[PDB]
């Protein structure tokens, strides 16, 4: 910074403190009252949602191994498993609605062969709706899945 | 009956449900600090860790980042509820979890904390709820616009068949105004350039240059230890060099005095505005409240305007009446069959209403299509009663 | 005649009431075609 | 629960009403014949 | 839609090869259509104002919105928006000993806004009770105040 | 440094004037904060392409780019896809080799964050803390006793 | 549709005008559209009747 | 340049909306070529020059 008259060197350390500190101390996170940082990913107006978040782990999968001592990952506020469950509870209904139809079909049609045609009719009709709505643009949305069921 | 079983049944859009994941934000009074708000974020985090172990798996506190915006006033902690099997009861489900939680924060505190089922919906479309906005159309200032909003929020609560109306987040905290007497400055022999980057690069921060750190290029900032910029008496500590190689205090050319500004100035569509998040009455619903709010904003001073199931169905179902009759005549030509089927409609629909009026359901999206399907089977049944017998 | 006319969606209630009918309206034509090709065939082929 | 409660109500009341009791018979009677 | 982008994301490589007078001036890339349609005149009758007062109020209330609104390629303004206009007398500069360089420099110093920090800074000391933003210089408001620049 | 009024009409208003001539658009809005942080939102018609609609807003902002403070220019100007709603918010803590809520915020933001925002159509990443930066803390008394400024 | 929405946006500036400030319309496309439709649809019905 | 033509100096605030600040000269000191000599510039040695 300067050299005063008597060749006394003034350095940047003499006038100020120098530490490698944060660029912005306005915000501070505590995972369960314990110090930490993270990443809060936000969607991109028209993004694939469940496929973006599947690839959040994909890219993040190869940072994992080169972490130093102690650095570990943990998951709060996460969408993923709600998708997982709504599919699983709707596809559960699907099979229940078949099985249950198969009993009403046998109670009226004592012919076993007869409780088989309608049982083996709608399985195909559902698949076609996956093939038709795929061709029109739709997805396996919360909506189009109750559309199978309804 | 059918009619009355339908007009009286309330209309929502889409049902808010448990997501295994909710959140809750913080909001401190005018000009609170990072240490004051952090005390609150602790109390929030532990209602979840000690008084909600069975329910909560992991919190994730954050200090200085609300969903209003940012600052040392705001805050939020993300919750992550233990899976739904270990959470059996209705009390172990987010409807009831955010009930006794919000109760706790209005009980043993002196700030503002809430909690909410993450609107599974979209951000917009609450139903029986609105988002008003108050534009300054003429050349009035922020201070005159504020007063019109105080008269708008007043008049709705002065005679609310009610309403529930509040501002969005313009707390309106004070600010430390420093007037620099320009004549004084140059007489003592200082450039106004140097004076501005003293106060700017000390109290606020200044992006100087980039440096290299372990490969990745980062930034180099310059400021001052906290203790020399905490209160207004610390302004005099800074001495600037004057032309005539000698120091000068701030106090010399400085003037110290407080003022009433606002820490966030909204601007809707090229002009200054102020957001007014009010909801429909507990009796009324939107179209009522909304048009009973346009007449209150039009009763404010000059130079102050404004700007904001579905009406959908009324017309949609109209074409459901037209396409039916034709399709009820493309295989059933007469004008006898086209009025048969026309009665099975409310034969079944009376019950659809009845099952959802009995239990705690509403006229949402799944029910409105539970009607259309109920009609499609109503047609079926009847068309067999006709096609065969004809 | 009641599904697709109501499948004329609008606003933020777009794919909402749209995908609503269509999904099942698609399922109507696929259930009809099956009830005109497969369900017949099978029923004839082997019922009793 | 939002889907099925809406339909279950409809169905119970669509069939057990149509097939029997109210219109879906009573119709063609006074629609086909009545006056023409 | 795409053809605009291409021309204007290639212009902006030659952007820093331009005079600085031009950079702070209006560089625009729009959709041409040599032909007006609606040309809404706006006059005064009662409270009389000039062909200059109206050109400002038009361009400080309506013009901004129109150009945006319903795919308007570019708006034309028949006059000009207001601006703090100064008319330097040369004889009056000589008899005190001065130039337009000293006038310009006086406006780029006294007439500006400055980013002063705040009390209770981003990284504070633990236990502070206040946090409020500092104000500094302000962009000037009226004619009177531009008359009193030293 | 900038307060709520400074940003309100040195960055905010400058863009809002130069934020026109765009296709499909119902409104715009703004929030000019006291931390010195403004962010504008333009909402478009339903079904409009977010791909092209981004370009238009950000190739028109960049005509008002040289009408901005130089502090702001070297700062982060961004144009992205909004979605007020997180999904994956991956916490990252330490257990064994203990480090602070600042050490982790840097390593997170110097290894993973850069990749995530890119990866699978991530609109914009949020960082819960800050990346490191050579931080200096100027003592004012130590500047005076050698005769110096910032 | 652009010119229909020129009035739509302009419709809400109208009310906050000070004393004397009024609108007026020269060189305007609108009513030629209005008339060419009206004279063609007039022909349509004439060609039916005839 | 800043007398005969105009020069964009800085922006100021006017009734909310930020506008511009220009600097030039009264019309009468820049109408003909004889008015060029009216302008005296400062020289290093603190004295004017035509
Ligand atoms: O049957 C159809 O209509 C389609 C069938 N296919 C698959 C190939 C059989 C498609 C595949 C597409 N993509 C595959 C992955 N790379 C990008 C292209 C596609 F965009 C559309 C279609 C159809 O419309």
């Amino acid at each position: 910074l300067k050299v005063n008259q008597d060749g006394s060197r003034v350095l940047l350390r003499d006038v100020a403190k120098i530490e490698l500190g944060g660029e912005n101390y306005d915000i501070i996170a505590e995972f369960n009252g314990q110090p930490a940082s993270g990443l809060g990913i936000k969607l991109a107006t028209g993004a694939n949602a469940l496929d973006t978040a599947a690839a959040i782990r994909a890219e993040l999968a190869k940072m994992e191994p080169f972490f130093p001592s102690g650095l570990k990952i943990v998951y709060p506020y996460d969408t993923t498993p709600f998708v997982k469950i709504s599919i699983h509870e709707v596809v559960k209904t699907l099979v229940e609605a078949i099985i249950l139809v198969f009993l009403v079909m046998y109670l009226f049609l004592q012919n076993f062969r007869a409780t088989l045609i309608p049982t083996i009719a709608v399985p195909v009709v559902l698949l076609g709706t996956f093939a038709v709505l795929a061709a029109f643009g739709f997805s396996i949305n919360t909506l189009t899945m109750f559309g199978m069921v309804l | 009956g059918m009619a009355y079983l339908f007009v009286r049944l309330p209309s929502s859009f889409l049902p808010d449900e448990d997501q295994g994941v909710f959140m809750t934000m913080v909001q401190l009074p005018a000009g609170a600090t990072q240490e004051r708000t952090q005390k609150v974020l602790n109390e929030v985090t532990h209602y979840y860790l000690t008084k909600e172990k069975n329910n909560v798996e992991s919190v994730f506190a954050v200090n200085g980042f609300g969903f209003a915006g940012r600052g040392q006033n705001t805050g939020i902690a993300f919750v992550s509820l233990k899976d739904w099997a270990d959470r059996p009861g209705e009390e172990n489900k987010v409807e009831a979890i955010t009930m006794r939680a919000t109760r706790a924060f209005s009980q043993i505190k002196d700030a503002m904390v809430f909690a909410f089922n993450l609107p599974a919906i979209v951000e917009l479309g609450t139903a029986t709820g609105f988002d008003f906005e108050l534009i300054d159309q003429a050349g009035l200032g922020h201070e005159k616009l504020t007063q019109a909003r105080n008269q708008l929020l007043a008049e709705a609560a002065k005679h609310p068949m009610l309403t529930s109306v509040r501002p969005n987040g313009l707390e309106d905290t004070p600010q430390f105004k420093i007037d620099i007497d320009q004549e004084k400055a140059q007489a003592l022999g200082v450039s106004i350039n140097d004076i501005n980057t003293t106060l700017g690069a000390a109290w606020g921060g200044s992006y100087v240059n980039d440096f290299i750190d372990r490969g990745r290029v980062k930034k180099v900032y310059v400021m001052s230890e906290a203790k020399y910029r905490m209160l207004p008496d610390d302004i005099g500590d800074w001495y600037v060099r004057a032309a005539d190689g000698q120091m000068v205090p701030f106090s010399a050319f400085s003037s110290s005095r407080w003022e009433y500004g606002s820490p966030r100035l909204e601007r809707y569509n090229g002009l200054p505005s102020m957001e007014i998040l009010g909801q429909a009455a507990p009796g009324k619903s939107t179209g009522e409240a909304m048009e009973l709010m346009e007449q209150l904003a039009s009763k404010l001073p000059t130079g102050v305007g404004y700007d904001w199931s579905g009406n959908q169905a009324p017309s949609l179902y109209a074409i459901s009446l037209i396409v039916v009759f034709l399709c009820l005549a493309a295989l059933y030509e007469s004008w006898s069959i086209p009025f048969s089927v026309m009665l099975v409609v409310p034969l079944g629909v009376i019950g659809a209403l009845l099952a959802a009026t009995f239990r705690g359901l509403t006229n949402d999206v799944y029910f409105q299509v539970g009607l259309l399907t109920t009609i499609g089977l109503s047609a079926k049944n009847a068309i067999l009663i006709v096609e065969f017998a004809k | 005649a009641v599904f697709v006319p109501m499948a004329f969606f609008g606003g933020s209630t777009g794919a909402i009431y749209r995908q609503f009918s269509i999904t099942i309206v698609s399922a109507m034509a696929l259930s009809v075609l099956v009830a005109l090709i497969l369900t017949p065939a099978l029923c004839a082929t082997m019922l009793k | 629960n939002a889907v099925g409660t809406g339909v279950m109500g409809g169905m119970v009341t669509a069939t057990v009403l149509a097939i029997f009791f109210v219109p879906v018979f009573f119709v063609v009677v006074r629609r086909r014949f009545s006056r023409k | 839609d795409i053809a605009q982008v291409q021309v204007q994301n290639k212009l902006q490589l030659a952007m820093p090869l331009l005079p600085q007078e031009v950079q702070q001036q209006g560089v625009s890339v729009e959709k041409s259509s040599s032909s007006f349609l609606m040309v809404v005149g706006v006059i005064n009758t009662d409270g009389t104002m000039t062909q200059e007062d109206i050109s400002d109020y038009v361009a400080a209330n309506m013009k901004d919105a129109i150009s945006r609104t319903s795919g308007v390629g570019d708006v034309q303004l028949f006059g000009s928006q207001y601006a703090m206009r100064i008319w330097m007398n040369p004889n009056e500069l000589n008899k005190f000993q001065l130039t337009p360089v000293d006038v310009i420099t006086a406006i780029k110093a006294q007439n500006a806004q400055v980013a002063a920090g705040q009390l209770g800074g981003t990284p504070p000391v633990k236990g502070q009770q206040l946090n409020a933003s500092i104000i500094a210089q302000t962009r000037l408001t009226s004619t009177e105040e531009f008359g009193k620049i030293l | 440094g900038a307060d709520a009024k400074t940003v309100q009409d040195t960055v905010t208003q400058v863009i809002e004037q130069n934020m026109n001539g765009i296709d499909n658009l119902m409104y715009m809005s703004s929030n000019s904060d006291s931390t010195g942080t403004v962010q504008i939102t333009l909402t478009f018609e339903s079904g409009t392409d977010a791909d092209i609609a981004q370009v238009q807003v950000q190739n028109k902002l960049q005509l008002a780019m040289p009408l901005l403070p130089q502090e702001v220019q070297q700062q982060g100007v961004s144009v992205e896809k909004s979605s007020s709603s997180f999904l994956m918010v991956v916490g990252v803590i330490n257990t064994d080799g203990t480090m602070t809520q600042e050490d982790i915020s840097d390593y997170v933001a110097a290894n993973m964050k850069d990749a995530i925002s890119r990866t699978s159509g991530v609109g914009d990443v949020q960082l819960f803390g800050s990346q490191y930066a050579m931080r200096i803390w100027m003592n004012p008394n130590e500047l005076n006793k050698f005769q110096l400024t910032p």
